[PDB]
C-alpha cells in the first residue's frame, strides 16, 4: 500500500500492486500471496551476489529441526 | 500417647483470601492444626498472603495434609514451635494425625510395628512370568 | 470466614445486587420449578430467535426470517436434551434434596426442590413449552 | 555489577570504533555522497580465496562489495 | 466393577476424568483385565479374529454396492484411456452453486468424486463387465460377512467353547494352513482366470447359468492326464491383440512367454495362470512336512533339538525355544508382524514395476497413491513388531528356562550391537550430510564443475547383468553367448529383453550420480531406526541407570527427577521415539519416487538428472514448483475442483502445528491452570447450580504423549496425500 | 494408593522420614545393623508419589521403593 | 569408456560450460574502466577458470551427459587417484590423531586424579608424545600381535 514507483506522468505503481486488502482475509491467501510469491528470490539467487543469504535460508531451516 | 482435643481454640488474624477451603471440605473431609505461640508474631501462610498469629494457642483450617505439614515443618524449624493436626469429617468425627506414638517419626521409639518389610536386596524379586495369571504382584511376595 | 476461599467485595455483596439476584427465576426457592421454567424458556427462546434469522445462510432471500425462526426452534429442542440426560445422570428417585440447608445469617430453611428428580422433571417441562412459546411469539410479532 | 558495566561499556565502544574504521577504509561513502539515490551502500569487502569472490556484488560508484 | 470399566476395578474406583480416558485406552489388553485364564483370553481373541473379518468383508461389499450405484462402469469399460471412475455421489448442503457446477465430472449429472483407488482395472481384468455382476458381489461379500458374525457368536458359546490344548497345536495348524490356505485358494484361483477371466479377455462371457457348457480348451483334460502338457502352450495371443474382442487372439492357456501386453503395458494373463498354478501345486506338495496322527512326519521340538554346532560357538544352541515360542503370543505377533511388513514392502515394489492391470500404467495418480500408502502400512507394521517383541521380552521371558540358549546369548551382548549401529549411523549420517553441504555450496558459489559426483557402478553392474545395454558391460544375461543367455534364450527372455530395454516403462529405470545420494540416506534412516528399536527391545528388562525396570511394566512415565533425572526411560518412550525417524525414512523414499516418475512422465529427465545433486534443487524444483497449482484450488476470483483438495493440505497443516502443542508444553502449567478455572466455576452466580460428577484433571504424561504422536501422524498423513494427489492430477502427466 | 516397601539393606540414616512430605515414613528399633534402626511404611494410604525418599537414599539401590498403583483423591492431590 | 562415460577432453557440454562462465564473467567485466582494479580481479578470475578447466581435462576425468565430472570408486587401476590415494591418506591421519590421543589418556591414567590434568591439558607431556604417531601402524600392529590393544 505505500512502497512503489512513479512515472512521470503522475501514476504511482506499487510493489505489489495492493493485493493486501483483498488476499490477507484468508490463511491461503497468506500462505500463497505472501510465502509462496515472495520467496522466489531467495531461492533463485544462486549464482549471484546474493547467493549468501539463499544458503542461509537453508541452514537456518536445518537449526530449527535440529532444535526438535 | 492419647489423643487430645481442640474445643474452643481462637483463629489468627487473616484478612481473607481465595485459596481457602472448597467444596470438597463440605463434602469430603479437611484438616485442622492446632499450635501454640509465646509471642505474637507475622507467619506466611500457605495459600498465598501473610497472617498474625495471636499469643497463646491458635488453630487453623486447611483443606489437604501437605500444607498442614509444611506449615507445621516451617513453624518448627523456624520458631521452635510444637504443632499437631487432626482430620475433620462430615458426620463430626475428628481423628488425630500427627504423632501418633507422642514423638516424631524421625525419632527412633520402642513398640512401633513394621509395615512393608522385604528381608530380600531389590535384585532378588521374582521375574513377572512367575506371578502371572494371578492377583499378585512380584514385589508384594 | 477469612479460612473460606471466597472474598466480599462491592460487586459480589450490594444491596442491588442481592435484591436483582434473589429476585431472578433461578434463585426463587418456594415457588416449584415449573413456573420459573416456563419465564427462563420464555425468555431464552425470544432472545434466541434473532441471531438466526439476521446472520442465517438465507437472510437475504424472501423465506429468510421464517427459516431462521425454524432453526430457533431446532436449537431449543436440543438445549431441552440437554436438560433431561444431565437430570438423569444427577440426580435418583427417592434421594432428597441436595440443596444448602441454611441461610447465609444462620436461619434454617427449606432446601430448595428444584436438585430433584421431579423437581428437574417439572423445570425441564416447563423450559421446552416456554422456549416454544417465545420462539413462537418472537416470530409472530417480527413478521406480522 | 558496577565492574561488568564497565566492561560492558568498553565492549561498546570498540565496537564502535570498528564500525566507524570499516566506514573509513574499506566503503564507497565517498562515491554515494554525490548520488545518494543510484548507489548502494557498502562498507565491506570479501577476500579472495575459495571463491567467495562473487559475493562482491556491483553495488555501485566503481565499488565491488557487500550491500550494508 | 460397577463403574464403567468393569474389566478393572482400580481404574473404576478413582473419580477423576481419567477414569474415562483410560477406559478407552486399555480395553483390548485383556491380560490386564482383572480374574483372566489362559481360555478366555484365547477365546476372546478367536471371537475378535471373526469379528475383524466380518468388519472387512462389510467395507469390501460397500465399496462394490456404491461402484456399482454411483458410477460408470458401463461407460469406462468402452473407452478405457478417456474416462474418469467415479467412486460416489455427493450430497452436502453447505454446498455453494459454484461448487455443484465445478464438482460435475464425468458422464455424471451431479457432483461426484473420481476414484484413485484402482479397482476400476482390476474389476475390468478379472472380467466383470456390467453393473449387474457387481451387485451380486456385493450379495454375496453381506453373506460372508453375516456367516462371519454367526460363527464368532456360535463359538463364544460354552458348548462349542475350544480349549488351550487345540490351541496349541502347532503342527496341525501349519500343515492345514500351508495345504488348504494357501494351496488350494491358488488352485482356485487359477481355475477361476482359465474358466471366467480369460474367455472374458478374448471377447466370450462366461458366466454361472453357461460356464458348464463350455469348454475352455478344445481338447479338454485328456492332455493333463495323458502327459502331453505343452499342448496346453500351442497358440499364444498375438501382438496385435485388442483386449476384450476377438482380434488377433488365441487358444492356449497356460504359457511363460514374459514380458508386457503391448496394448495394455501390462502382464499376460496366462503367465498369471501359470503362475498360480505352479505356486498351488508347490504349496500342496510342501504342506505335509509336520507329523500328525498318522504316524509320519516331522517334529518341531526334537527339529529345534538337534540344530547345536560341536564346539559350543552357539551356546547351548535352539534347546527350549519351542516352549518359548508357544508359550508366549507376543513372540508370535512380533514374526508375523516382521513377514507381514517385509511382504508389503515387497508388494509396494513389485506392483509399480510389473503390473498386473489393464490401462493402469497410463494412470498415474493410481500408481503414486498405492505406493505410498503400502510403503506406509509396511513402514507402520515394522515398527510394531519391534515393540511387541519388546513387550514379550517385559512380559514372557523366563531366564531360567532360557539358560545359554541363542536368547540368552542375544541379551548377553547387547553393548557391542547397539554400539556397532551407532558406529553405522554417524558414518552414514556424517559423510551423506557432508557431501551433500559440499554440492549446495559449490553450487551457491557459481562452479557447478567441482561437484563430487559418485556413480553407482554396483547397481548398473546388477542391471546390465539382466539384459541391460544402456551402461556398456556385457555380464551374463548382456553377452550374446553365454550359459545363462543360452540355456534360457528359448523361452523368456526372448520377451524379457524387449520389456526391459524400452524407455516407456518404469522397469529398471536409468540411475545416476542422483540416486546415490538418496540411497544413502534411506540406509541411515533405516539404520537409525532399527538402532532405537533394538536398544528399546533390549534394554527392557533393566540397565544401569534402573536394574529393576522389568517390575514397573511396559509403560511407565518415569522414575522421578533422583539421580540426575530419568525421563523416557521406559521402552514405551524407544517406540515413541522411533515413530518420528520411522516417518522420515518413509517420507524421504516416496519423496523420491515421486520426483523421479513426475519428471519421466512430464517427459524431461535432465531435471531430476541435473537439481536432484543438492538439497536446493529439491527445494526449489519440487516443492516450490509443483504446488502452483495445488495453493490455487480457491482464489479471492474464484475456485475449481481442486479447492477441496487445497482445504485439505492446509487442514493438515493445523494437525501438525496442534501436535507441537502437547509436545512441548507440560503437565504442571495445565494442572494449575485447570485448579483456577475449577475456582472460577465455583464461585460465579447461576452457573454453580450446575455441577460437574468427575473431577476434572489435566492429561497424563503417557496420555500425552500419545496424542501429540496421533497429531504429528495425522498432520503428515493428510498433508502429504493432498500434496500428492493434487500436484499429480493437476497435470496428470 | 501407591505401595512403598523398605528392604534390608537399609542403615538407618533417616533421610527418607525426613524427606517424606506427607508423614508416611516412620523409624522402628532393629537389629542388623549398626544405627539398630529401620524405616517403615504404614501411613501408605497419604503417599502422593514424589519419590522425594528415594532421591535422598544413599546405597547402590534404593532400599525404599515406591511402585505407583490405584489413584484415589488423596493420592492425586486435589484440593476441590 | 566406463559405464557409457565420455572422456572430459572429448566431451562438448564441457567447452560450451566454460563459454557460459567466461562470457558471465566479461558481462561484469565491461562495466569498469580498465585501469581499475575490479578489472584486473575480473582479468585473474578468468585466468583462474581457464586453468582449472586445462588442468581437469589434462587429469582425465570422465564427464557425463550433463557435462560434469563423474568420479569413479571401483578400484579400476585409471581412476587410483580419484578415491583410493586420498583415502589412505586420511586414514594415516585418522590413525595417527587417535593413537596420539589414546597414548596420552593411558600416560595421564596412572595419576590421581587424571580429571584435573584432562581439563587442565600439560604441554611438555602431549608435545613428547604427538611425535610418535608418525610410526602409529608399526606400533599398532605389534601391539596387537602381543597383546596390549584389547582390555581383558
Ligand atoms: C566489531 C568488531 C569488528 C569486526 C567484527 C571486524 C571485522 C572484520 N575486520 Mg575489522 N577492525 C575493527 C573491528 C572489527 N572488525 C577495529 C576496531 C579495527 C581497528 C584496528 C579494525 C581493522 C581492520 C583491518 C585493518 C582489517 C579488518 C578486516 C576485517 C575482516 C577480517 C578479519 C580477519 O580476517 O582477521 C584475521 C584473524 C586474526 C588475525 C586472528 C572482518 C570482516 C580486514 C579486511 O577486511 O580485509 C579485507 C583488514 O584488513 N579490520
Ligand atoms: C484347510 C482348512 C483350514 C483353513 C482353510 C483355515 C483357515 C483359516 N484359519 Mg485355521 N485352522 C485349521 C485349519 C484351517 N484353517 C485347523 C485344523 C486348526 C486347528 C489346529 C486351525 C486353527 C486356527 C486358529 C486357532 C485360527 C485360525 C484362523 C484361520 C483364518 C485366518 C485368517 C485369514 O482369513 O487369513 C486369510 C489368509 C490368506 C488370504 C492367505 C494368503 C495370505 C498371504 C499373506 C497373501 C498372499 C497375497 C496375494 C497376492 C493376495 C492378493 C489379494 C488380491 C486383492 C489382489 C482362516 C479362515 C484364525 C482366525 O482368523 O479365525 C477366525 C484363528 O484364530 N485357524
Ligand atoms: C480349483 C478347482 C477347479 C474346479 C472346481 C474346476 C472345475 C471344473 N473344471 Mg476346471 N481347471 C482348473 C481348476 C478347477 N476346475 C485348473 C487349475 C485348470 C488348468 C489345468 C482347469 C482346466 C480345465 C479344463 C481344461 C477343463 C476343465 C473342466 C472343468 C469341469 C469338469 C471337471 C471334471 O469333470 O473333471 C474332474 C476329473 C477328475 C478325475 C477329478 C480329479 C480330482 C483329483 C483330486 C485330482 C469342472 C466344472 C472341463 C470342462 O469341460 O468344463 C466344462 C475341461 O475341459 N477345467
Ligand atoms: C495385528 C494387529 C495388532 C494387534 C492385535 C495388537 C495387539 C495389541 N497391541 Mg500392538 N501394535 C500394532 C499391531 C497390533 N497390536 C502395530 C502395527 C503397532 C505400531 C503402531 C503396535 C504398537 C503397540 C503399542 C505401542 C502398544 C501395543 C499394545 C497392544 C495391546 C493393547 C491394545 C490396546 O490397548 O489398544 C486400545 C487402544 C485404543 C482404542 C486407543 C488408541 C487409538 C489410536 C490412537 C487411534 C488413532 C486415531 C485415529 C486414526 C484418528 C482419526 C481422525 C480422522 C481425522 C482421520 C494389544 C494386545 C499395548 C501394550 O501395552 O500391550 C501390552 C501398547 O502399549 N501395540
Ligand atoms: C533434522 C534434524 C535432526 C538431526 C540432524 C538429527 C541428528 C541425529 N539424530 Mg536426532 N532426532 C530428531 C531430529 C534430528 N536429529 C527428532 C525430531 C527426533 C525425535 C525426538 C530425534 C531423535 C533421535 C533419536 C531417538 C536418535 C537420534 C540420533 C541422531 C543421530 C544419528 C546419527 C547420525 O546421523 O549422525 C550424523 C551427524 C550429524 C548430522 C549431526 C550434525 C553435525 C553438525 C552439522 C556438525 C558440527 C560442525 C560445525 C563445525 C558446527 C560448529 C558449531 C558452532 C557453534 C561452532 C544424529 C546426531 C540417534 C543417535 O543418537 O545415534 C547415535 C538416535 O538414537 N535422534
Ligand atoms: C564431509 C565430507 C566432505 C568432503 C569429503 C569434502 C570434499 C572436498 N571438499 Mg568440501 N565441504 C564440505 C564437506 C566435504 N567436502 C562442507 C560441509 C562444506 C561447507 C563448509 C564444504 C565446502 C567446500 C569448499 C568451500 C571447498 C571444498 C572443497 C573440497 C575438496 C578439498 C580440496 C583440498 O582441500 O585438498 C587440497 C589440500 C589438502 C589435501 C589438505 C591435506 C593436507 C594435510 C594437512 C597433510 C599435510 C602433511 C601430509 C574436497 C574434494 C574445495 C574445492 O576446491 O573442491 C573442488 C573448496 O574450495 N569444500
Ligand atoms: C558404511 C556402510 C555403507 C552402507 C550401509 C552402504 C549402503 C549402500 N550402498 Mg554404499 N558405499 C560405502 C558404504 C556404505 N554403503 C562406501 C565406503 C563406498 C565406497 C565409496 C560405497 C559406495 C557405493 C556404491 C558404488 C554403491 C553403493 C550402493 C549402496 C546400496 C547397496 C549396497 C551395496 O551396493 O553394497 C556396497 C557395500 C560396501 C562397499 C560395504 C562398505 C562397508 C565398509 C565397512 C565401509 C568403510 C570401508 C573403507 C572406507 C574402505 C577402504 C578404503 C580404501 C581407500 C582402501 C546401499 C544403500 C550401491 C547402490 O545401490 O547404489 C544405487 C552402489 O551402486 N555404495
Ligand atoms: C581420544 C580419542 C578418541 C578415540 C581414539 C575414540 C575412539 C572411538 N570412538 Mg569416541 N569420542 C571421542 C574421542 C575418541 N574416541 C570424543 C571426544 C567424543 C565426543 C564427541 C566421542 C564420542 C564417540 C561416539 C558418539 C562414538 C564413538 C565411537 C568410537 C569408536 C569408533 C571410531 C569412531 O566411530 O569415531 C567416532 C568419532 C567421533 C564422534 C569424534 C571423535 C574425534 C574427536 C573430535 C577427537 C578426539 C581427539 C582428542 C581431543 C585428542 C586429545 C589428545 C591430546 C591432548 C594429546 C572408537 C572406539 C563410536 C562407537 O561407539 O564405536 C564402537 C561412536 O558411536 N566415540
Ligand atoms: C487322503 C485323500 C486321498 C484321495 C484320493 C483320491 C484319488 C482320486 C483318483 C482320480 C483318478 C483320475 C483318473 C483320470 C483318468 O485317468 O482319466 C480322466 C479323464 C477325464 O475325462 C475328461 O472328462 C471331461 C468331462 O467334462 C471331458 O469329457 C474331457 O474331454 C475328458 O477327457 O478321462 C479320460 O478318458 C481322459 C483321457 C485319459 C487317457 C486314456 C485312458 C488312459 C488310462 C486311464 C486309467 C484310469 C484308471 C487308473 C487310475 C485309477 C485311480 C484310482
Ligand atoms: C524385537 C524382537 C523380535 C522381533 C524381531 C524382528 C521384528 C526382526 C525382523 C527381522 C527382519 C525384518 C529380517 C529380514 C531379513 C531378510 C533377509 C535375510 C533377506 C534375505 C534375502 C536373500 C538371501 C535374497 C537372495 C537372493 C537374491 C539377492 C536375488 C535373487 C536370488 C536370491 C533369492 C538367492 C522377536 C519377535 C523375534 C522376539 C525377540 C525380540
Ligand atoms: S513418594 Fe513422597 S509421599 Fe510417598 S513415601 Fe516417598 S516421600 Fe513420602
Ligand atoms: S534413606 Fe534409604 S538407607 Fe536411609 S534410612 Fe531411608 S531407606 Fe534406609
Amino acid at each position: 500500500d505505500v512502497w512503489g514507483s512513479i512515472s512521470d506522468q503522475g501514476v504511482v505503481t506499487h510493489i505489489t500492486g495492493g493485493n493486501f486488502a483483498q488476499s490477507s482475509i484468508t490463511i491461503n491467501g497468506w500462505l500463497r500471496d505472501f510465502l509462496w510469491a515472495q520467496a522466489s528470490q531467495v531461492i533463485q539467487s544462486y549464482g549471484s551476489s546474493l547467493s549468501a543469504y539463499g544458503l542461509f535460508f537453508l541452514g537456518a531451516h536445518f537449526v530449527w529441526a535440529f532444535s526438535l | 500417647t492419647p489423643p487430645q482435643l481442640d474445643p474452643n481454640t481462637p483463629s489468627p488474624i487473616f484478612a481473607g483470601s481465595t485459596g481457602g477451603l472448597l467444596r470438597k471440605a463440605q463434602v469430603e473431609e479437611f484438616y485442622v492444626i492446632t499450635w501454640n505461640s509465646p509471642k505474637e508474631q507475622i507467619f506466611e501462610m500457605p495459600t498465598g498472603g501473610a497472617a498474625i498469629m495471636r499469643e497463646g494457642p491458635n488453630l487453623l483450617k486447611l483443606a489437604r495434609k501437605e500444607q498442614c505439614l509444611a506449615l507445621g515443618t516451617r513453624l518448627r524449624s523456624k520458631y521452635k514451635i510444637t504443632y499437631q493436626f487432626y482430620r475433620v469429617f462430615p458426620n463430626g468425627e475428628v481423628q488425630y494425625l500427627h504423632p501418633k506414638d507422642g514423638v516424631y517419626p524421625e525419632k527412633a521409639n520402642p513398640g512401633r510395628e513394621g509395615v512393608g518389610l522385604n528381608m530380600r536386596s531389590i535384585g532378588k524379586n521374582v521375574s513377572p512370568i512367575e506371578v502371572k495369571f494371578t492377583g499378585k504382584q512380584s514385589y508384594d511376595l | 470466614d477469612p479460612f473460606i476461599g471466597s472474598l466480599e467485595t462491592p460487586v459480589t455483596s450490594s444491596p442491588l445486587i442481592a435484591w436483582y439476584l434473589s429476585n431472578l427465576p433461578g434463585y426463587r426457592t418456594a415457588v416449584n420449578p415449573l413456573l420459573r421454567g416456563v419465564e427462563v424458556g420464555l425468555a431464552h427462546g425470544f432472545f434466541l430467535v434473532g441471531p438466526f434469522v439476521k446472520a442465517g445462510p438465507l437472510r437475504n432471500t424472501a423465506y429468510a426470517g421464517s427459516a431462521g425462526s425454524l432453526a430457533a426452534a431446532g436449537l431449543v429442542v436440543i438445549l431441552s436434551m440437554c436438560l433431561t440426560i444431565y437430570g438423569i445422570s444427577s440426580f435418583k428417585e427417592g434421594e432428597p434434596s441436595i440443596a444448602p440447608s441454611l441461610t447465609l445469617t444462620g436461619r434454617k430453611k427449606q432446601p430448595d426442590q428444584l436438585q430433584t428428580a421431579d423437581g428437574w422433571a417439572k423445570f425441564t417441562g416447563g423450559f421446552f413449552f416456554g422456549g416454544i412459546s417465545g420462539v413462537t411469539w418472537a416470530y409472530f410479532l417480527l413478521y406480522v | 555489577v558496577f565492574s561488568a558495566h564497565f566492561g560492558q561499556l568498553s565492549i561498546i565502544f570498540l565496537w564502535l570504533s570498528g564500525m566507524y574504521f570499516h566506514g573509513a577504509r574499506f566503503s564507497n561513502y565517498e562515491a554515494w555522497l554525490s548520488d545518494p539515490t543510484h548507489i548502494g551502500p557498502s562498507a565491506q569487502v570479501v577476500w579472495s580465496i575459495v571463491g567467495q569472490e562473487i559475493l562482491n556484488g556491483d553495488v555501485g560508484g566503481g565499488f565491488r562489495g557487500i550491500q550494508i | 466393577a460397577l463403574r464403567f470399566p468393569r474389566f478393572s476395578q482400580g481404574l473404576a474406583q478413582d473419580p477423576t476424568t481419567r477414569r474415562i480416558w483410560f477406559g478407552i485406552a486399555t480395553a483390548h489388553d485383556f491380560e490386564n483385565h482383572d480374574d483372566i485364564t489362559e481360555e478366555r483370553l484365547y477365546q476372546n481373541i478367536f471371537a475378535s479374529h471373526f469379528g475383524q473379518l466380518a468388519i472387512i468383508f462389510l467395507w469390501t461389499s460397500g465399496n462394490l454396492f456404491h461402484v456399482a450405484w454411483q458410477g460408470n462402469f458401463e461407460a469406462w469399460v468402452q473407452d478405457p484411456l478417456h474416462v474418469r471412475p467415479i467412486a460416489h455421489a455427493i450430497w452436502d448442503p453447505h454446498f455453494g452453486q459454484p461448487a455443484v457446477e465445478a464438482f460435475t465430472r464425468g458422464g455424471a449429472l451431479g457432483p461426484v468424486n473420481i476414484a484413485y483407488s484402482g479397482v476400476y482395472q482390476w474389476w475390468y481384468t478379472i472380467g466383470l463387465r456390467t453393473n449387474g455382476d457387481l451387485y451380486t458381489g456385493a450379495l454375496f461379500l453381506l453373506f460372508l460377512s453375516a456367516i462371519s458374525l454367526i460363527a464368532g457368536w456360535l463359538h463364544l458359546q460354552p458348548k462349542w467353547k475350544p480349549s488351550v490344548s487345540w490351541f496349541k497345536n502347532a503342527e496341525s495348524r501349519l500343515n492345514h494352513h500351508l495345504s488348504g490356505l494357501f494351496g488350494v485358494s491358488s488352485l482356485a484361483w487359477t481355475g477361476h482366470l482359465v474358466h471366467v477371466a480369460i474367455p472374458g479377455s478374448r471377447g466370450e462371457y462366461v458366466r454361472w447359468n453357461n460356464f458348464l457348457g463350455v469348454l475352455p480348451h478344445p481338447q479338454g483334460l485328456g492332455p493333463l492326464f495323458t502327459g502331453q502338457w505343452n499342448l496346453y502352450a500351442q497358440n499364444p495371443d498375438s501382438s496385435s491383440h485388442l483386449f476384450g474382442t476377438s482380434q488377433g487372439t488365441g487358444t492356449a492357456i497356460l504359457t511363460l512367454l514374459g514380458g508386457f501386453h503391448p496394448q495394455t503395458q501390462s502382464l499376460w494373463l496366462t503367465d498369471i495362470a501359470h503362475h498360480h498354478l505352479a505356486i498351488a501345486i508347490l504349496f500342496l506338495v510342501a504342506g505335509h512336512m509336520y507329523r500328525t496322527n498318522f504316524g509320519i512326519g516331522h517334529s518341531i521340538k526334537d527339529l529345534l533339538e538337534a540344530h547345536i554346532p560341536p564346539g559350543g560357538r552357539l551356546g547351548r544352541g535352539h534347546r527350549g525355544l519351542y516352549d518359548t515360542i508357544n508359550n508366549s503370543i507376543h513372540f508370535q505377533l512380533g514374526l508375523a508382524l516382521a513377514s507381514l511388513g517385509v511382504i508389503t514392502s515387497l508388494v509396494a515394489q513389485h506392483m509399480y514395476s510389473l503390473p498386473a492391470y489393464a490401462f493402469i500404467a497410463q494412470d498415474f495418480t493410481t500408481q503414486a497413491a498405492l505406493y505410498t500408502h503400502h510403503q506406509y502400512i509396511a513402514g507402520f507394521i515394522m515398527t510394531g513388531a519391534f515393540a511387541h517383541g519388546a513387550i514379550f521380552f517385559i512380559r514372557d521371558y523366563n531366564p531360567e528356562q532360557n539358560e545359554d540358549n541363542v536368547l540368552a546369548r542375544m541379551l548377553d551382548h547387547k553393548e557391542a550391537i547397539i554400539s556397532h549401529l551407532s558406529w553405522a549411523s554417524l558414518f552414514l549420517g556424517f559423510h551423506t550430510l557432508g557431501l551433500y553441504v559440499h554440492n549446495d555450496v559449490m553450487l551457491a558459489f557459481g562452479t557447478p564443475e567441482k561437484q563430487i559426483l559418485i556413480e553407482p557402478i554396483f547397481a548398473q553392474w546388477i542391471q546390465s547383468a539382466h539384459g541391460k545395454t544402456s551402461y556398456g558391460f556385457d555380464v551374463l544375461l548382456s553377452s550374446t553367448n553365454s550359459p545363462a543367455f543360452n540355456a534360457g534364450r528359448s523361452i523368456w527372455l526372448p520377451g524379457w529383453l524387449n520389456a526391459i530395454n524400452e524407455n516407456s516403462n518404469s522397469l529398471f529405470l536409468t540411475i545416476g550420480p542422483g540416486d546415490f545420494l538418496v540411497h544413502h540416506a534411506i540406509a541411515l534412516g533405516l539404520h537409525t531406526t532399527t538402532l532405537i528399536l533394538v536398544k528399546g527391545a533390549l534394554d527392557a528388562r533393566g540397565s544401569k541407570l534402573m536394574p529393576d525396570k522389568k517390575d514397573f511394566g511396559y509403560s511407565f512415565p518415569c522414575d522421578g527427577p533422583g539421580r540426575g533425572g530419568t525421563c523416557d526411560i521406559s521402552a514405551w518412550d524407544a517406540f515413541y521415539l522411533a515413530v518420528f525417524w520411522m516417518l522420515n525414512t518413509i517420507g524421504w523414499v516416496t519423496f523420491y519416487w515421486h520426483w523421479k516418475h513426475i519428471t519421466l512422465w512430464q517427459g524431461n529427465v535432465s531435471q531430476f538428472n541435473e537439481s536432484s545433486t543438492y538439497l536446493m534443487g529439491w527445494l526449489r524444483d519440487y516443492l516450490w514448483l509443483n504446488s502452483s497449482q495445488l495453493i490455487n484450488g480457491y482464489n479471492p476470483f474464484g475456485m475449481n475442483s481442486l479447492s477441496v483438495w487445497a482445504w485439505m493440505f492446509l487442514f493438515g497443516h493445523l494437525v501438525w502445528a496442534t501436535g507441537f502443542m502437547f509436545l512441548i508444553s507440560w503437565r504442571g502449567y495445565w494442572q494449575e491452570l485447570i485448579e483456577t478455572l475449577a475456582w472460577a466455576h465455583e464461585r460465579t452466580p447461576l452457573a454453580n447450580l450446575i455441577r460437574w460428577r468427575d473431577k476434572p484433571v489435566a492429561l497424563s504424561i503417557v496420555q500425552a504423549r500419545l496424542v501429540g504422536l496421533a497429531h504429528f501422524s495425522v498432520g503428515y498423513i493428510f498433508t502429504y496425500a493432498a500434496f500428492l494427489i493434487a500436484s499429480t492430477s493437476g497435470k496428470f502427466g | 494408593s501407591h505401595s512403598v516397601k523398605i528392604y534390608d539393606t537399609c542403615i538407618g540414616c533417616t533421610q527418607c522420614v525426613r524427606a517424606c512430605p506427607t508423614d508416611v515414613l516412620e523409624m522402628i528399633p532393629w537389629d542388623g545393623c549398626k544405627a539398630k534402626q529401620i524405616a517403615s511404611a504404614p501411613r501408605t494410604e497419604d503417599c502422593v508419589g514424589c519419590k522425594r525418599c528415594e532421591s535422598a537414599c544413599p546405597t547402590d539401590f534404593l532400599s525404599v521403593r515406591v511402585y505407583l498403583w490405584h489413584e484415589t483423591t488423596r493420592s492425586m492431590g486435589l484440593a476441590y | 569408456d566406463i559405464s557409457g562415460l565420455t572422456p572430459c577432453k572429448d566431451s562438448k557440454q564441457f567447452a560450451k560450460r566454460e563459454k557460459q562462465q567466461i562470457k558471465k564473467l566479461e558481462s561484469s567485466l565491461k562495466l569498469y574502466a580498465p585501469e581499475s582494479a575490479p578489472a584486473l580481479a575480473l582479468n585473474a578470475q578468468i585466468e583462474k577458470t581457464k586453468r582449472r578447466f586445462d588442468n581437469y581435462g589434462k587429469y582425465g576425468l570422465l564427464c557425463g551427459s550433463d557435462g560434469l565430472p563423474h568420479l569413479i570408486v571401483n578400484g579400476d587401476q585409471r581412476h587410483w587417484g580419484e578415491f583410493i590415494t586420498p583415502g589412505i591418506l586420511f586414514l594415516y591421519i585418522a590413525g595417527w590423531i587417535g593413537w596420539v590421543g589414546r597414548s596420552y589418556l593411558i600416560a595421564i591414567s596412572g595419576e590421581k586424579k587424571p580429571a584435573m590434568k584432562e581439563i587442565i591439558i600439560d604441554v611438555p607431556l602431549a608435545s613428547r608424545i604427538i611425535f610418535r604417531g608418525f610410526i602409529w601402524p608399526v606400533a599398532a600392529y605389534r601391539e596387537f600381535l602381543n597383546g596390549d590393544l584389547i582390555a581383558k
